[PDB]
RNA sequence: ACAGCUGGUUCCAAUCGAAACAUGUCGAAGCAUGACCUCCGCCGAGGUAGUCUGUGAGGUAGAGCGACCGAUUGGUCCUGUCAAACUCCAAACUUACAGACGCUGUUUGACGCGGGGAUUCCGGUGCGCGGGGUAAGCCUGUGUACCAGGAGGGGAACAACCCAGAGAUAGGUUAAGGUCCCCAAGUGUGGAUUAAGUGUAAUCCUCUGAAGGUGGUCUCGAGCCCUAGACAGCCGGGAGGUGAGCUUAGAAGCAGCUACCCUCUAAGAAAAGCGUAACAGCUUACCGGCCGAGGUUUGAGGCGCCCAAAAUGAUCGGGACUCAAAUCCACCACCGAGACCUGUCCGUACCACUCAUACUGGUAAUCGAGUAGAUUGG
RNA sequence: CUGUCCCAACGUUGGGCCCGGUGAACUGUACAUUCCAGUGCGGAGUCUGGAGACACCCAGGGGGAAGCAAAGACCCUAUGGA
RNA sequence: CGAGUGGCUUGCUACCUCGAUGUCGGUUCCCUCCAUCCUGCCCGUGCAGAAGCGGGCAAGGGUGAGGUUGUUCGCCUAUUAAAGGAGGUCGUGAGCUAGGUUUAGACCGUCGUGAGACAGGUCGGCUGCUAUCUACUGGGUGUGUAGGUGUCUGACAAGA
RNA sequence: CGCCACACGGGGUAAGAGCUGAACGCAUCUAAGCUCGAAACCCACUUGGAAAAGAGACACCGCCGAGGUCCCGCGUACAAG
């Protein structure tokens, strides 16, 4: 489905969390975002602890329910609406205009944010958001 | 310290509530090893009989001597697959593309549906295989549907309709399989997917019985003793702990019992036949007479007389397939009596 | 630090981002070298490993590449060759290589065969009752060597009585 | 008892016989080891065992701890060897046990126990060269008997 | 009926503003008399919350005891320890009086005196010093500031922790705290450390984490060895007199006893460790060679790791963060209260004018929070 | 001797459920769709942080409202009573 | 001898509740913890084998029936792979039970001049309520997405 | 109380067994890398699930007519619905 962005961002091979605290901001100032390549999308540390920190909260939940994604498309778009005050008239604007994808749908490239990016070349403890979505479960598809 | 003891009822099977559709819907479909071929088939369940059988497993002391098996009677006439459906491999999962119909329709389709009357199969055709060409194309599945009014015992002449999934050799061989069977007219029988000793997975929705209590329900006891005198007789200790301070869905309760869809693995089926062989003196109970193409399944069989059945070849069999088994005796005594 | 390895004149070495192609007369080895802050290079006839942090962690993957990358200088002219004998005290054991993988049948007993896949371009060759791992990638014949004398692992009974089984007996 | 109950110094100093009555004898055997006609002067090493932290180390904590370290030296330098050591602490302060609820919680006398500061030596010995490896083995052996962490200092010895 | 016991007791505003303590009490759920709050009248020039100095009082901390006293080691003077009810010593500090400076009072009358009215005599917390108790969100003192009766800003929430004491309205600048998003302000600068998501937790019932351990890693130093080739590895040599003597059937490097001697030489033990019934066998010492650059030993510091087990759903408030959005060392720029500055207005007090407490003009950096209660105008 | 139990089933009668008519009471500071943790006079639907949550209605068995009903019978206290 | 963890035992305190938060044991029904009894995979042995003994990972599942006793606990029997422990207001009385504790009747022993007492024993001895909210189990009606029929997809959710 | 049905196998790990391997010329299962390995984890399998607010997909019928409701005879359904 058609999504009229005004900034399209590729997430490869960038920090999720300094992205989304990026992304936020811009939606809160009216900006339309379209978060690109999530599935590439990184975050550093070591890969053991950070699958622990994300099973456990899919083993969270009750009757009242705690829904988490394990998919890498929803991981990215929770990440951003929790540096957002979604249950405000204002937050919900800006997180409901701003989408995460697998790939790329679009027809241009996505711009890579300032200060984002991780060097491959200097750094070997990090995780992909596929990879954790593999681990958590997820059917593969992308 | 209190004995330990399995809580009452699967958790498996939930909600406990009333089905969506009558007409059972498979979950899951078996792997692609052989020829190209339909996935499926469906029936309109009679009653019961026994057979005598001749033992077939080798590994079994009792080879070749004669065993009474129960079996269920399930009337199996053949359907029509009017349609063929492509899915492709979204981002999102499979999602459906296209479909492929015909010209030929059955009399009485317009009970269900709203029968094509300007349709292309050509330009579809083309669709599914630009798809496979883009290497997009998820699996290939035949819209089917039965035909009640060849059952006399079933009232209903409004056909059942339900998809079933073509599996077998490469993409390119099973997508001109599924076009060629649905081509003609979509005539197929029990005979072209199955053989007499395979095992099979019948799904239905079973026999509906209302509201009923925890006891019935989930298999939780009744009071006992001079418990059972006070004016509590068939009501649970407790709905929970004080803390927390809430009625968990885990706790045995009251509600909707039957009417709920299931899916019965390994399933033999003894013969597949046509004719007055398997029927029962007076008729069976509830149902009628059987005289026409018929399937034999061992055991038990979900849901009601009259309801629609579906089968599926095992995808996960613990025995080795013992073809075409020896029936030496098939019960045609009365159900009554 | 600057670490250079020159190639030998039967060798050829290519680079592929993070991923060395090292190759021979005995065959061809492909491995990835990853780390941070340590960038390996083909300089036409050398290989260079450096860095340009000098600290414990990264000295301690340079002395590995270095490691490495000679084996795999090594493994595609002469090869890497391990020898096993089996031995066997009551039962007759038959060591056998059926396809892609090496099979051994009646250990200690057995009516079911214990069976390991080999690793690699790697060839496991029987003389009846020697055995002899070979190939160009030392990780692909290390293993399948080592896998073979795991594969007659016993951890019920004593390992001091009940000898039996396929053992290294050359290390290159 | 642990003694968590008393290694830290919390109470006022209690230590006034002429006040205190059925106070219970020092576990302590001996506070002069190995070879005390001997002078300290007259060994070329001294290693002593530096206390840490400032606590109260109860009398059968410094009997244990000074039993383990001697007993080493016993077996590693022999029964008449070539060393003396010295636990210069004695055990001044008395300990109280409240042993009813909190009314008249005045304890009755349980035992006592031996004040050390911080930087202070408990135990210092005295020995040759050759033992000096034994008698740090030794100070190894009493340090884990004893409440605070512990620093095993070579005041007089350039032999290494 | 009486009750020292519970409950309730109705309009506005202005000024001041407690005590939860002492003595006595069949008193401890209550009173009385004091302390303390308030109002009125009198008196008429001093006063003393701070500091400095001078003249005095003092034995707590610390310390020490061949200075008393009583504890408490060992050796053939020397040597090892202590004290709430010890002291040859001895503070910081508290305190009496006076002088000086400061501040204050003489129309705002201080200091003080007399009289009327109370309330109060369940307190609590933080910090310092305590005493009891294993400990306690324990019990019981003391000094002090706060809550009670204290707003507003910060701390996720949160009486007493931080900023801050506050008339209304308005502009501005800061305080504590904070500047990646949620969220106002930095994805700031120079530099280093950490790989555990350690950590992102001032204080705390609340934020644990210990003894012990750590070739995890960073940094600083000391001794020794080294191109006359160090450290390690690998190769070669590790020889005879003789299989030492005694012991013994035997013991021949290697059961035990004693000695532990000298040739060859570049080394090689009367043998350091396995091995054999005893031999044999494999190695260590020691020497040579190949190789080629620092190596080895010890001391100290930083961050981390191990030690580390709990009950409905994990957590630094959350998201999440790794040359940091952590930590430590400096630095730069900002955000951020009712505080501070500033305009106008109000109340109250005082001054000038006045019959006035009606106007008008003036002063307040040294006026403006408040439960019980005293006083007063409406 | 037997359904007390293993271990529960089917049935019978009156209710229960729907319709006409009749028609109370208990209870109500307010707000109120909650759940998990935390915090708080240490036992929170309402405070904090998150999670979840479209509204209304029917039937149910009673987990919570430290449920409703009774100015605790127990304990101590009062210069109470009998 | 020294250092800790837990919050299951007991004790301490007196913060919360005296215009009442029903109480031991049991029962019934649900969730959980791991310090693991069995089952899976492992290390060691004073590991031949068989059978053990000790240790590690691990909480998916299981851990049952009975004789005395109100008992919890425990003692005992026969089975068993094993017949583990603990938290949830010592989970659970607007669920049950009333055997115990805990009134008013009575007896015995002990104590008391006596009325009477007992942290002794013994027989008997009462258990209210029509669910407003919330919570969950199942069942409907609407609105949203924006003409209809049929077929599906799968974010998430549950399972032993 | 009767009868029928309820895997195997993948993937990633723990404890553990190892390979290659350096810091530390040797050695070393670990520091980077890799092969294995639990009834436990994930998938497989069953059940629910367009109110998933990104509120979905496909095909055909239809917008003056497709379809639905009421009505009628009944149950494979059912306390009302
Ligand atoms: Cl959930
Ligand atoms: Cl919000
Ligand atoms: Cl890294
Ligand atoms: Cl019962
Ligand atoms: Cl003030
Ligand atoms: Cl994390
Ligand atoms: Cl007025
Ligand atoms: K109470
Ligand atoms: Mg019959
Ligand atoms: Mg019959
Ligand atoms: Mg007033
Ligand atoms: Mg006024
Ligand atoms: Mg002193
Ligand atoms: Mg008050
Ligand atoms: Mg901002
Ligand atoms: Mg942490
Ligand atoms: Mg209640
Ligand atoms: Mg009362
Ligand atoms: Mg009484
Ligand atoms: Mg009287
Ligand atoms: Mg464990
Ligand atoms: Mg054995
Ligand atoms: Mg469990
Ligand atoms: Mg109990
Ligand atoms: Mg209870
Ligand atoms: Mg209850
Ligand atoms: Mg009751
Ligand atoms: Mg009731
Ligand atoms: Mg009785
Ligand atoms: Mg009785
Ligand atoms: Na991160
Ligand atoms: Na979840
Ligand atoms: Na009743
Ligand atoms: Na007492
Ligand atoms: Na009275
Ligand atoms: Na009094
Ligand atoms: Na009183
Ligand atoms: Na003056
Ligand atoms: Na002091
Ligand atoms: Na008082
Ligand atoms: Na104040
Ligand atoms: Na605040
Ligand atoms: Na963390
Ligand atoms: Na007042
Ligand atoms: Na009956
Ligand atoms: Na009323
Ligand atoms: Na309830
Ligand atoms: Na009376
Ligand atoms: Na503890
Ligand atoms: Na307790
Ligand atoms: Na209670
Ligand atoms: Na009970
Ligand atoms: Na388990
Ligand atoms: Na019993
Ligand atoms: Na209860
Ligand atoms: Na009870
Ligand atoms: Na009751
Ligand atoms: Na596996
Ligand atoms: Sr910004
Ligand atoms: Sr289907
Ligand atoms: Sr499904
Ligand atoms: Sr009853
Ligand atoms: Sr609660
Ligand atoms: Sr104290
Ligand atoms: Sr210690
Ligand atoms: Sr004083
Ligand atoms: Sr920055
Ligand atoms: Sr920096
Ligand atoms: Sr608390
Ligand atoms: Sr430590
Ligand atoms: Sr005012
Ligand atoms: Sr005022
Ligand atoms: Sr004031
Ligand atoms: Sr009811
Ligand atoms: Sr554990
Ligand atoms: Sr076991
Ligand atoms: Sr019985
Ligand atoms: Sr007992
Ligand atoms: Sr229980
Ligand atoms: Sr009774
Ligand atoms: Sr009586
Ligand atoms: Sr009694
Ligand atoms: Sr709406
Ligand atoms: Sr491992
Ligand atoms: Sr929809």
């Amino acid at each position: 489905a058609e999504f009229d962005a005004d900034v399209i961002v590729d997430a490869r091979d960038c920090i999720m969390g300094r992205v989304a605290s990026q992304v936020a901001e811009q939606a809160l100032d009216g900006e339309t975002v379209a978060v690109v390549n999530a599935e590439r999308a990184v975050i550093t540390g070591r890969e053991e602890q950070i699958v622990e920190k994300y099973e456990k909260r899919v083993d969270i939940g009750n009757d009242n329910g705690y829904f988490y994604p394990k998919r890498p498309d929803g991981i990215f778009k929770r990440t951003i609406r929790g540096m957002l005050p979604h249950k405000k008239q204002r937050g919900r604007e800006a997180f409901e205009s701003v989408r995460v994808y697998l790939g790329n749908p679009y027809d241009e490239d996505g711009e890579v944010l300032d200060g984002t990016s991780l060097d491959r070349l200097s750094n070997i403890k990090f995780v992909t958001l596929g990879e954790i979505s593999e681990t958590l479960g997820a059917n593969k598809t992308w | 310290p209190q004995p330990s003891r399995p809580r009452k009822g699967s958790l498996g099977f939930g909600p406990r509530k009333r089905s969506t559709s009558e007409t059972p819907r498979f979950n899951s479909w078996p792997s692609d090893d052989g020829q190209p071929g339909v996935q499926g088939f469906a029936g309109y369940k009679a009653g019961m009989t026994h057979v005598v059988l001749v033992n077939d497993e080798p590994n079994s002391p009792r080879e070749g001597m004669e065993e009474t098996v129960p079996v269920t009677v399930i009337e199996t006439p053949p359907m029509r697959a009017v349609a063929l459906r492509a899915y492709e491999d979204t981002p999102y999962g499979q999602r459906p593309l296209t479909e492929v119909w015909t010209d030929e329709f059955h009399s009485e389709l317009d009970r269900t549906l709203d029968v094509p009357e300007d349709h292309d199969p050509d330009a579809a055709e083309e669709q599914i295989r630009d798809a496979h060409e883009a290497g997009d194309l998820g699996d290939l599945r035949l819209i089917t549907h039965t035909v009640p009014d060849a059952v006399p015992s079933v009232p209903k002449k409004k056909p059942d309709v339900m998809e079933t999934r073509v599996g077998g050799g490469s993409v390119s061989d099973r997508l001109d399989h599924a076009l060629d069977i649905v081509e003609d007219g979509g005539e197929h029988a029990m005979n072209d997917i199955f053989r007499a000793g395979e095992y099979a997975d019948v799904a239905g929705v079973t026999k509906g019985k209302g509201t009923q209590g925890p006891v019935k329900r989930w298999g939780v006891q009744k009071r006992k003793g001079k418990h059972a005198r006070q004016g509590w007789r068939r009501r649970i200790g407790n709905l929970g702990p004080w803390n927390p301070s809430r009625v968990r869905s885990t706790v045995p309760q009251q509600g909707q019992t039957g009417y709920h869809q299931r899916t019965e693995l390994n399933k033999r089926l003894i013969d597949i036949g046509e004719g007055d062989e398997p029927t029962v003196d007076g008729g069976f109970v509830n149902y009628g007479e059987v005289d026409g193409p018929y399937t034999l399944v061992k055991g038990s069989v979900p849901g009601p007389d009259k309801r629609l059945v579906r089968f599926r070849p095992a995808v996960r069999p613990n025995d080795q397939p013992r073809l075409d088994p020896e029936v030496r005796y098939v019960s045609n005594e009365s159900n009554q009596g | 630090p600057r670490v250079e390895l020159e190639i030998p004149e039967d060798v050829d070495a290519e680079q592929d981002h993070l991923d060395i192609t090292v190759e021979g007369d005995n065959g061809s080895v492909t491995r990835r070298l990853w780390y941070p802050d340590i960038d390996v290079s083909v300089d036409g006839d050398t290989v260079v490993i450096e860095s340009d942090e000098d600290n414990a962690k990264t000295m301690s993957t340079i002395g590995t590449f270095q490691s490495h990358i000679e084996n795999m200088f090594h493994g595609v002219t002469e090869g890497w060759e391990y020898g096993m004998e089996v031995f066997y005290s009551h039962f007759p054991m038959q060591v056998n290589v059926e396809g892609d993988e090496v099979v051994i049948e009646n250990f200690l007993g057995e009516k079911a065969p214990r069976r390991t896949t080999i690793h690699g371009d790697t060839d496991v060759e029987i003389d009846g009752e020697e055995l002899t791992v070979s190939g160009p990638d030392i990780e692909a014949v290390g293993q399948t060597a080592a896998d073979i004398e795991q594969l007659t692992r016993i951890n019920d009974k004593d390992v001091r009585v009940f000898q039996d089984g396929v053992y290294i007996t050359r290390k290159p | 008892k642990p003694a968590s109950m008393y290694r830290d110094i919390d109470k006022p100093a209690y230590t006034r016989r002429e006040y205190i009555t059925g106070i219970p004898g020092s576990k302590i055997a001996q506070h002069k080891m190995g070879r005390k006609q001997k002078d300290a002067d007259d060994y070329p090493v001294q290693i002593s065992l530096i206390v840490e932290e400032t606590v109260q180390l109860r009398h059968g904590s410094l009997e244990a701890s000074r039993l383990s370290a001697n007993r080493h030296l016993i077996k590693e330098l022999g029964e008449e060897g070539d060393y003396k050591m010295t636990l210069r602490k004695f055990p001044h302060q008395v300990l109280r046990e409240n042993k009813d609820g909190m009314r008249a919680a005045f304890g009755k006398i349980v035992g006592t126990a031996a004040r050390v500061q911080a930087g202070e030596q408990l135990f210092t010995a005295y020995c040759n060269v050759e033992d000096a490896e034994h008698v740090k083995e030794a100070f190894r052996r009493a340090y884990n008997k004893i409440t605070p962490s512990c620093r095993i200092k070579v005041e007089r010895g350039e032999e290494l």
